[PDB]
RNA sequence: AAGCAGCUUUACAGAUCAAUGGCGGAGGGAGGUCAACAUCAAGAACUGUGGGCCUUUGCCUAUAGAACUUAUAACGAACAUGGUUCUUGCCUUUUACCAGAACCAUCCGGGUGUUGUCUCCAUAGAAACAGGUAAAGCUGUCCGUUACUGUGGGCUUGCCAUAUUUUUUGGAACUUUUC
């Protein structure tokens, strides 16, 4: 599908992925797979409650993440258009 | 399907949050296509560092299913 | 008879090309291979003594799967009344 | 379906209409595939002969570019306790690489450099061989429950049961022939413009011919260099045609006669215009 | 004039994509490839850029009726007018492309197609240190020949990946007409020969690493790339995986399941035939055979693919390349392969570590590039440059130091301050595109751009950096001069015709060193000109340039010659002398063993996994000792006293002063090696490069009072010219070198090659390869360079266009020319070649007389003697003993 | 490459049989040894449209369209003549001449696009009305099927595995403070 697709494109992109748990990993993407687990570098990590650290590097889950934010210009990426 | 890359990360200990509240730090040992992901040396890590850490076993397997996120402490 | 000499060539071809051969045995068909595109002209030398119609042409058509009598008989001494 | 139409022009035709105008055209075809055939036998190292004032030995001899050739230094340059005699310079050397081997080049063109060994195999001696075929003169080959896809899986194309058409022998001996053989579409040509003998002086002779037409090869070629070499590029502006502009004019009137009898009719004519 | 080259900027031709996406990728390090395209000559490289720019970009100017069809191909990469009219690469081009792979994951890929031709291997060279990984283009014909050889064993040496592509398969059917089965066994049988060279990895179309081309008719896969197009809908989902790979490799399907052994009672070929050859060439059998209203059915049930209906008027060249563009569909293929192949993690480390001195990561505040060669690039002078760090925008000020100091920079960076290094501002930057230059702002990590206003600071290759504190200075690393592969060796020398066009002659002689990186330009004290070169085709490459582009005027210009050498076979109360008594220095000379001087032309020294590199080769005087003695049997008096490898030779300390006083020799050894270096550079016999000569220092005086000012300044003459005391009295012979030749002609064209061969002097044939499956066979041998003049084509005319040759010096062979050099009655005869025993006689005294060191009226021979060094008194003596001639 | 589902049609039985919405239609095809206008050798080169600067030109930027001809460079896989000038060659002189150059022309032709004309063969329709250009459904009205069903064709589709850890066959439910 286009959307995991998209996650490619995002790769090597600084992208914010907040979990289903409340918290949100913002940070530069290592690594994705289809089953859209994703793995940052350089991420700063924000708590459900709002406690910011950060962490050198980090591996989430596919399941647990809610949504992710991609770079704004991958919009007019080339694969998207539908002709 | 396609087995997870955590190639590199292997041999190096790795804190991971389990489920609901869990968090536990062990050396990593080995991982499959659901994440299971087995580890040595596990420990479970709480409010005071040294005083309610418990150690859990020589070897412990984790179900994928729990894992919420995975952040290795090393290099 | 270049119809059917060309099949032999094409599974004499296949065994030099998907089938594994003895080393000293290989050498020697591939030559052969060499000497099919130098056009045999080091195998067609002799004593052609016989003009084509000198040679009264008994070309015999025998085949090598026919009992071919086997006359040894000749060769030893008889006693001609003849 | 040929043709355009009545007008003439643009025609079209289908593979065995042309693989059959291929063969009857046998005595007067190209009969060479490879360019390399034309090493230092193209215009371009026809130009350079020209300019440098060398012959080609089957090339034309033209007249010096540069005349003026007999000036010279006295120089300690291209003496000869100067000079290393390894290797006689050749004309053909100094045709090939015209920058190297020339002191003072000038109005020469570069040559190309090689293609690729043309290694076409043909076959001639009989139809009954197939079209793909491990022809002799190539070299052999000397080398050397788990799984299971649902049953009628097939490749592409099983469909069709058989890799050699009855026109793929003639398509592919018309894909490797020269101009206009390798066309089944084209514009229509004038008979003026249908060179049929050009190609043979664009060829080696052979050692065999006598000298006097040895040399007919090589004033044909001369003359077709001159006309490479000077192009006269024909003017946009010339709309009124003689023909055309004649046509218009009110005392011409037209018809369809005969060829002998136009031509009866122009000698009748052209002899009351003398008189 | 010069080339073809859109200017305006209205003119530049639109991509499919937008190219600010493309530009933004630029930011990610990770996203960006490099790959530069190397192969044979006339392997499809430039052509194979054509498919990738045509489908990158939306509509060319440049591209006619005729291109667009399949009768002339877009040498688009082929903008020189000289490369347009050899039909030839000569130049590196490239263009940098946005490109998907199978997983739709768009990258920003900068392509550099090297020119193929033997003579051009030093731009390949640049494309060697340019790229991440190359794109070996080899022609399914001609297979793996041994130019192919060196560029795999180029690509494992410079730390570079490799994706093999097997070119021109309409050959294999259209030229050939290889059966189905037989084509397979081609195909088998050249990677079988990839994997023999690359010797670690196995290469093979399951592992992605093969792609299969035929460029003319435009098309490109792989099998994973073939299997995802038109199996993929057929099989499982979990399936594609496990099916591609039992496609290749000796196992057959029948009815649902696979074997490895045959199928009894059916006629059954491997799967790479049955599902890919096979329904290849019903393609290539029925684009120009089957009528095209049945075939217009057979596309749109196996293929889904429509014949337009303009496209079913076509001819049957454009009408099989216009099916074969349709059924494979772009070149996503190859650039899936082109990104599974390059591995940053591995590699790149190591191509930095090879480049430059091996050292940690440099920060990231640092600037720090690559220039690796200043390209004439549409009317202007360019440098073509590699970021390695940083982030370098237009208008910023940037250090250039030229490679040719950055040895003793490096050197002089241990330290156990100011005016280091030239300063020039970026002016401009471009991102190459074939027959354009794309502006852009800025340019980061990792990408090759173009950059205006670099080119003066440097010749022939430069280091960029630009650092912030001096304390980060201290860590830079700079690169080391690049490994042009072949040796300049085939020597012109040249004077302007007109004595006040000079200065004319030596801007242009400035251009060409920049421009053509493989030429050593040098100026001989007799006012002539020498430029040495790779090649017959080189020279006219460079003879065009420098009389039609980059000077208007006429030169004067000899017949080729050849670089020689100088060394012994011997060695010889040996002294040497002053006219003042204060310095006494006896030098010995010996030959060196065949497998010593071999392995320093390898440019490192060593055996069996364990070689020390010449750069480092003084840093581990321990372990150089031990390599000398085990390796080499050496003497562990002469492992220890080794002073200095210069090129092909050896200095070794062997005195009783070094036993009584060595501190005093310390002090004035870093001279006695700057004079032998003074000596290597010119030989005693005809000016001459030495080579191959193992010196020995017998012994040195001291004169009875010290003055470092003078000392110190007579020492390198006379050091020099005692070295040539001892090469002259150890049987002094002269070198030649030997081009390497590589034919290709039909087998029944060999007894003309063999006879070709023997009427050069020095050539021999060493191996005849039978090139499978081609009526054609590789003939390998050798030549003398001196005696390849016009080779090329004698070969040519002689075998009326079925025959090649490539000429090219990778191994460095060095052979004594067949004469004795001291022969004061060998027979030269005028105009004519000189027979064999006067060739040492011979090539010495003309090249004596192209030097001016022997000045006759017309043939005077005064030999190169050992009597205008050493006393007169002492040659006298050396005549009654039979020893000196 | 097939059944079903979806989509698009379709001969249609239809809901509406209103206002609608889609696609087509608001003066034909193929041709002509027919014509008239354009246009055909150049920063690797074109044109139109929108915006910004200077004061129309020009520059920069954005966008749309580019027939034919060109890379071993030219409409033409063909190739003739003439003029002037320079340098030769036949040598009594002048045409006529010899064969190289440079700059120019003439002549036999060729492509493409418009518009008109001519031959042959046609005829729905809503081709009904009203506006104008150099052009036309170019615009406005308009009508043919019809915008929501079921039978019948095609695919651009599904990913062929539909409950057992990363998605859609449930770790859900319940109670408490503050405001
Ligand atoms: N049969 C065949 N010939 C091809 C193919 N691609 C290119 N050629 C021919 O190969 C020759 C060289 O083509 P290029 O694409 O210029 O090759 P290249 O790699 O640029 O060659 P260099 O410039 O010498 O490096 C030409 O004669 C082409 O027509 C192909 O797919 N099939
Ligand atoms: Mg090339």
């Amino acid at each position: 599908g286009i959307p995991v697709k998209l996650l490619n494109e995002a790769q090597g992109h600084i992208v914010s992925l907040e979990l289903t748990t409340g918290a949100t990993y913002r940070g530069k993407l290592v690594e994705s797979e289809d089953s859209m687990n994703v793995q940052l570098r350089d991420v700063i990590a924000t708590e459900p409650q709002g406690a910011v650290t950060h962490m050198d590097q980090i591996f989430v889950r596919g399941s647990q993440i809610k949504f992710i934010v991609v770079p704004d210009l991958l919009k007019n990426a080339p694969l998207f258009k539908k002709n | 399907v396609s087995t997870p890359e955590l190639k590199k990360y292997m041999d190096k200990k790795i804190l991971l949050n389990i489920n609901g509240s869990r968090k536990v730090a062990g050396i990593l040992r080995g991982y499959d296509i659901f994440l299971n992901v087995v580890l040595d040396d596990a420990m479970e890590i709480n409010g005071e560092d040294p005083a309610n850490n418990h150690q859990l076993g020589l070897q412990t397997v984790i179900r994928g299913n729990s894992i919420i996120s995975l952040e290795a402490l090393d290099a | 008879s270049k119809k059917t000499h060309d099949m032999i060539w094409e599974k004499l071809r296949y065994i030099l090309q998907t089938q594994e051969l003895s080393s000293t045995l290989r050498e020697s068909l591939e030559t052969l291979f060499e000497i099919r595109q130098k056009d045999y002209k080091s195998g067609s030398q002799g004593l052609f003594i016989l003009d084509p119609t000198s040679y009264t042409v008994h070309t015999h058509s025998y085949i090598v799967s026919d009992e071919d009598e086997a006359n040894k008989e000749l060769g030893n001494f008889e006693k001609c009344e003849n | 379906k040929k043709v355009n139409g009545t007008s003439y022009k643009k025609w079209s035709f289908d593979l065995p209409e042309m693989s059959n105008l291929y063969r009857l055209s046998t005595p007067l075809r190209d009969e060479v595939t490879d360019k390399n055939y034309y090493y230092l036998f193209d215009k371009k190292s026809f130009f350079n002969g020209k300019a440098l004032n060398n012959a080609i030995p089957g090339g034309p001899k033209f007249e010096p570019l540069y005349p003026r050739e007999e000036e010279e230094d006295y120089n300690e340059f291209n003496s000869i306790d100067r000079v290393i005699f390894r290797v006689p310079i050749r004309s053909e050397y100094k045709v090939a690489f015209p920058h190297l081997y020339n002191s003072r080049p000038r109005s020469v063109r570069i040559p190309w450099y090689n293609n690729p060994v043309s290694c076409i195999i043909q076959n001639d001696e009989e139809y009954d061989t197939p079209a793909l075929f491990f022809d002799p003169s190539l070299n052999p080959i000397p080398h050397f429950g788990d799984f299971t896809l649902p049953e009628d899986f097939a490749p592409l194309l099983a469909e069709e049961e058989e890799l050699i058409l009855p026109n793929t022998k003639d398509a592919m001996s018309l894909y490797h022939s020269p101009f206009p053989f390798n066309r089944t579409k084209g514009k229509m040509v004038r008979a003026q413009d249908v060179a049929l003998a050009k190609k043979w002086f664009l060829q080696h002779p052979d050692e065999e011919y006598p000298v006097k037409v040895k040399v007919s090869y090589q004033k044909l070629l001369k003359n077709y260099v001159l006309n490479e070499l000077h192009p006269t590029l024909p003017t946009n502006h010339n709309k009124t045609k003689l023909l055309k502009s004649l046509k218009n004019t009110k005392y011409f009137q037209q018809t369809t006669i005969d060829w002998v009898e136009a031509g009866l009719q122009l000698c009748r004519q052209g002899h009351n215009m003398l008189n | 004039e010069h080339t073809i080259f859109t200017q305006l900027k209205k003119n530049i031709p639109k991509t499919r994509y937008n190219r600010d996406y493309m530009l933004s990728m630029a930011n990610i390090p990770e996203r960006i490839i490099n790959v530069g395209v190397i192969g044979p000559l006339h392997s499809g490289k430039t052509s194979l850029m054509d498919l990738l720019v045509i489908d990158s970009h939306k509509r060319i100017p440049d591209m006619s009726k005729n291109v667009e069809l399949g009768w002339k191909p877009l040498r688009y990469l082929d903008n020189l007018k000289q490369e347009i009219d050899r039909g030839l690469s000569i130049k590196l081009n490239g263009s940098t492309l946005l490109c998907t792979d199978l997983e739709s994951k768009s990258r920003m890929i900068n392509f550099l197609d090297a020119p193929g031709h033997v003579n051009f291997m030093d731009e390949t060279a640049v494309a060697l240190a340019a790229s991440d990984l190359v794109l070996i283009v080899i022609d399914v014909v001609e297979g793996v020949t041994f130019v192919v050889e060196q560029l795999i064993k180029q690509s494992i040496k410079n730390n570079v990946a490799m994706c093999f592509v097997i070119n021109k398969l309409d050959r294999l059917i259209l030229d050939l007409k290889l059966p189905p089965m037989d084509a397979y066994l081609k195909l088998n049988h050249i990677i079988a020969n990839i994997n023999s060279f690359t010797k670690g990895n196995v290469f093979s179309p399951i592992d992605n690493n093969i792609i299969f081309a035929s460029t003319k008719l435009g098309f490109t896969f792989t099998i994973k790339e073939f299997v995802s197009y038109y199996y993929a809908h057929s099989i499982p989902s979990s399936k594609i995986d496990d099916f591609t790979t039992r496609l290749w490799g000796s196992v057959y399907y029948h009815k649902g399941n696979f074997r490895t052994k045959p199928f009894e009672n059916v006629e059954k070929y491997p799967t790479f035939v049955e599902f890919i050859l096979i329904p290849l060439y019903k393609i290539f059998s029925y684009a120009l055979s089957m009528e095209k209203d049945k075939l217009k059915n057979l596309l749109r049930s196996n293929f889904r693919v429509n014949l337009s209906q303009e496209a079913l008027q076509y001819d049957p060249q454009p009408f099989l390349k216009h099916v074969l563009q349709l059924i494979f569909r772009q070149q996503t293929g190859l650039v899936d392969a082109i990104t599974r192949c390059y591995q940053p993690f591995e590699l790149f480390d190591n191509k930095t570590a090879h480049l430059s001195i091996p050292g940690k990561s440099t920060p990231e505040g640092t600037l720090w590039a690559h220039v690796l060669k200043t390209v004439d690039y549409g009317g202007a002078e360019w440098s073509l440059v590699r970021i390695y760090s940083g982030l370098l925008k237009r208008g910023d000020t940037v250090r250039i130091l030229d490679t040719s100091q950055s040895e003793s920079r490096q050197k002089r960076q241990l330290h156990d301050e100011d005016d280091e290094t030239p300063s020039c501002e970026v002016e401009e930057i471009g991102l190459l595109g074939g027959r354009y230059v794309y502006p852009v702002h800025e340019a980061h990590k990792g990408q090759i751009v173009l950059i205006k206003g670099i080119s003066s600071a440097y010749i022939k290759s430069a280091t960029l950096y630009s650092v912030k504190s001096k304390e980060d200075m201290k860590q830079l690393k700079f690169f080391k001069p690049l490994d042009y592969i072949t040796e300049a060796v085939f020597k012109i020398v040249l004077q302007p015709l007109l004595p006040r066009e000079l200065p004319k002659l030596l801007d242009a002689l400035n251009k060409i060193s920049k421009y053509y990186p493989g030429v050593i330009i040098k100026v001989e004290e007799s006012g002539e000109h020498v430029i040495l070169g790779n090649g017959e085709l080189y020279m006219d490459c460079l003879l065009y340039d420098l009389r039609a582009s980059y000077a208007k005027i006429e030169i004067k210009i000899s017949d080729p010659l050849t670089v020689f050498s100088e060394s012994c076979s011997n060695e010889s109360s040996r002294l040497g002398e002053e006219n003042l008594p204060g310095l006494s220095i006896s030098v010995a000379a010996e030959p060196m063993d065949s497998k010593m001087i071999q392995d320093l032309s390898r440019n490192t020294l060593g055996k069996g996994q364990n070689c020390l590199d010449i750069d480092g080769i003084m840093d581990n005087p321990r372990k150089l000792s031990k390599i000398l003695r085990t390796e080499y049997g050496w003497d562990s008096l002469a492992s220890r006293n080794v002073w200095s490898f210069y090129n092909g030779n050896v200095l070794i300390n062997d005195t009783l002063p070094d036993e009584i006083s060595p501190e005093l020799l310390s002090k004035y050894k870093e001279q006695i090696i700057q004079g032998f270096y003074w000596a290597v550079k010119e030989g005693p016999l005809a000016e001459e490069p030495i080579y191959g000569v193992q010196y020995k220092l017998l012994s040195i005086s001291v004169p009875s009072d010290v003055n470092i000012d003078v000392m110190k300044s007579q020492i390198i003459p006379l050091m020099k010219k005692a070295c040539y005391v001892g090469l002259l009295t150890a049987i002094p012979i002269l070198l030649e070198p030997i081009y390497e030749v590589d034919i290709t002609v039909h087998a029944p064209l060999l007894p003309i090659v063999e006879e070709l061969m023997k009427k050069r002097r020095g050539s021999r044939i060493y191996k005849t390869i039978k090139v499978a499956g081609t009526p054609l066979l590789e003939v390998r041998g050798q030549v003398p360079v001196i005696e390849s003049a016009g080779f090329e084509t004698d070969l040519r005319l002689s075998t009326n266009g079925l025959g090649m040759c490539q000429l090219y010096f990778w191994h460095k062979i060095w052979r004594k020319v067949p004469g004795d050099v001291l022969d004061k009655d060998a027979f030269i005869p005028k105009l004519k070649p000189a027979p064999i025993n006067s060739l040492s006689r011979d090539f010495v005294m003309k090249t004596r007389r192209r030097k001016g060191i022997s000045t006759g009226g017309f043939m005077s021979n005064d030999g190169p003697t050992l009597e205008k060094y050493i006393s007169a008194e002492l040659y006298a003596q050396l005549r009654e003993n039979g020893l000196v001639p």
